[PDB]
């Protein structure tokens, strides 16, 4: 199953109501593929054959 | 629930534990370190900064 629609996640009290106020983090987060980091931060392409 | 009914905060971040999982799991050795800093230094209080 693939999830396309993203909504404002609520982490505690204060209802977000789709405005992102207090305790309303964003579901999508960026990575950081840079060669100046460590080994674990490097990108890895994974293919699953079922 | 005794933190969001009489005091408003600004930054709240729990590293290593989800903020919504503080009700089912127990705790051990609860230490509170309180201090006062500058607004431009709030980003410097995190495990892995400079």
């Amino acid at each position: 199953e693939r999830d396309i629609s993203t909504e404002i996640y609520q982490a505690g009290s204060t209802p977000c109501n789709g405005v992102e106020g207090f305790n309303c983090y964003f579901p999508l987060q960026s990575y950081g593929f840079q060669p100046t980091n460590g080994v674990g931060y490097q990108p890895y392409r994974v293919v699953v054959l079922s | 629930s005794v933190l969001y009914n009489s005091a408003s905060f600004s930054t709240f971040k729990c590293y290593g534990v989800s903020p919504t999982k503080l009700n089912d799991l127990c705790f051990t050795n609860v230490y509170a370190d309180s201090f006062v800093i500058r607004g431009d230094e709030v980003r410097q209080i995190a495990p892995g900064q400079t």
